[PDB]
RNA sequence: AGCCAGGAUGUUGGCUUAGAAGCAGCCAUCAUUUAAAGAAAGCGUAAUAGCUCACUGGUCGAGUCGGCCUGCGCGGAAGA
């Protein structure tokens, strides 16, 4: 499960989310998986559409990750008062912002990969489509 | 030809006569003997070997025996004793077990007069190379 | 039979599942193994 | 061999843009060598189909602007985040 | 699309486990007769099996298939 390994500080302003994405092509595969919404991706969410997608391709070809979380998210418990300092480290997402390729693929067929991305899409809590590698 | 009319198959081996361990109760009842499997199964065992299993067509209209005349004996029967192993595929493909040659089974299988596919003594000849694959042989042709 | 709210797959469970749009609901028949009938609803309110 | 028919831009920035793509239309550029780069307007979806043949890549395409032909090659193109679209495209004089 | 056909031979497939004859699982996935016919598609299983299809010959006779950009809608939708 990803987490980065250690950090300049332990936690991070909420911040915002606009924008569109990084890195939109198919740069490491042949095919891509693309998202579509605004949101966060967990280092769960990454990990439960992972396997599937490896469980999909009985582990031939490859598969690249292109996102990773690295922002900290913190949660209050039951029963606390609000204030008192700030929550405590529960988590990590990734942003994800319209347009972002989130898995690379290749050394399957076509039909494969989409099958195995359709299976990680069902993981995920956004809308993405399925994208192929391009000349320019 | 016409239609269904009894017939089954399931023996071991030739040099024998209605054995026991394999199927016993299942090898005939609509109008099948089990304890004749032996007259007509020995009406042309005996005068050539023992050792090539050849199951062999029924014919029961409502009757209370059976005729059936027999055909030859099969490929696999031809990679025991005569080419190669026995295992079988032993690991069908992880070595490739023993072998053969274009030599051994071409004339063995050219003898067959009633059964395989093909004018061309060599096509049908060919088809018969297909079966010692299946149990992960080489090719030496 | 079964409810569902999807029928991607309950309408490929095999060959003579049809997919029929009776009153305004979506159902799965199947009349040869009807244990594989869905829909895709459930009534007014 | 591909033929492109383009009409040279009569506005230019945001709002003009923006504008072309609403229209299924999608502003394009032209540039290289001695002359100046030639502002032009091309359909969404005749060029979308033709990009979509690696030939187009890599071949000189000829656009049409005014009964005059240019020859180019394909040299950038910017595509939508995520739908199968074309923002935009750099071709070169070739 | 429908309906008539066929769906044959190496091969009852060798072989992994107690059957096996595609009949479970792992291995490979060869081969002939042809109009095509998968060492299989999945129901089924004492072994047969006895089903249908995948694929092709006939019949009909002019359309048919399902992806893309998009508009409005459908279902998802239970509370005092
Ligand atoms: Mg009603
Ligand atoms: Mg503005
Ligand atoms: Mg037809």
């Amino acid at each position: 499960m990803l987490q980065p390994k250690r950090t300049k500080f332990r936690k991070m302003h909420k911040g915002r989310n606009r924008g569109l994405a990084q890195g939109t092509d198919v740069s490491f595969g042949s095919f891509g998986l693309k998202a579509v919404g605004r949101g966060r991706l967990t280092a769960r969410q990454i990990e439960a559409a992972r396997r599937a997608m490896t469980r999909a391709v009985k582990r031939q070809g490859k598969i690249w990750i292109r996102v990773f979380p690295d922002k900290p998210i913190t949660e209050k418990p039951l029963a606390v008062r609000m204030g008192k300092g700030k929550g405590n480290v529960e988590y990590w997402v990734a942003l994800i912002q319209p347009g972002k390729v989130l898995y690379e693929m290749d050394g399957v067929p076509e039909e494969l990969a989409r099958e195995a991305f359709k299976l990680a899409a069902a993981k995920l809590p956004i809308k993405t489509t399925f994208v192929t590698k391009t000349v320019m | 030809a016409k239609k269904v009319q009894a017939y089954v198959k399931l023996q071991v081996a030739a040099g024998m006569a209605n054995p026991s361990p394999p199927v016993g109760p299942a090898l005939g009842q609509q109008g099948v003997n089990i304890m004749e499997f032996c007259k007509a199964f020995n009406a042309k065992t005996d005068s050539i070997e023992k050792g090539l299993p050849i199951p062999v067509v029924i014919t029961v209209y409502a009757d209370r025996s059976f005729t059936f005349v027999t055909k030859t004996p099969p490929a696999a029967v031809l990679l025991k004793k005569a080419a190669g192993i026995k295992s079988g595929s032993g690991k069908p493909n992880k070595d490739k077990v023993g072998k053969i040659s274009r030599a051994q089974l071409q004339e063995i299988a050219q003898t067959k007069a009633a059964d395989m596919t093909g004018a061309d003594i060599e096509a049908m000849t060919r088809s018969i190379e297909g079966t010692a694959r299946s149990m992960g042989l080489v090719v030496e042709d | 039979m079964k409810v569902l709210n999807s029928l991607r797959t309950a309408k490929e469970r095999h060959p003579d599942c049809q997919i029929v749009k009776r009153k305004g609901r979506l159902y799965v028949i199947c009349k040869s193994n009807p244990r594989f009938k869905a829909v895709q609803g459930r009534k007014k309110k | 061999m591909f033929t492109i028919n383009a009409e040279v831009r009569k506005e230019q920035g945001k709002g003009a843009s923006r504008r072309l793509r609403a229209a299924n239309k999608f502003p394009a550029i032209i540039y290289g060598g001695k002359e100046a780069p030639l502002a032009i307007e091309l359909d969404h979806d005749k060029v979308m189909n033709m990009q979509a043949k690696a030939e187009f890549y890599s071949e000189v395409l000829t656009i049409v602007v005014d009964g005059k032909e240019i020859k180019v090659k394909a040299q950038d193109v910017q595509r939508h985040p995520y739908k199968p679209k074309l923002q935009h495209i750099d071709f070169v004089r070739a």
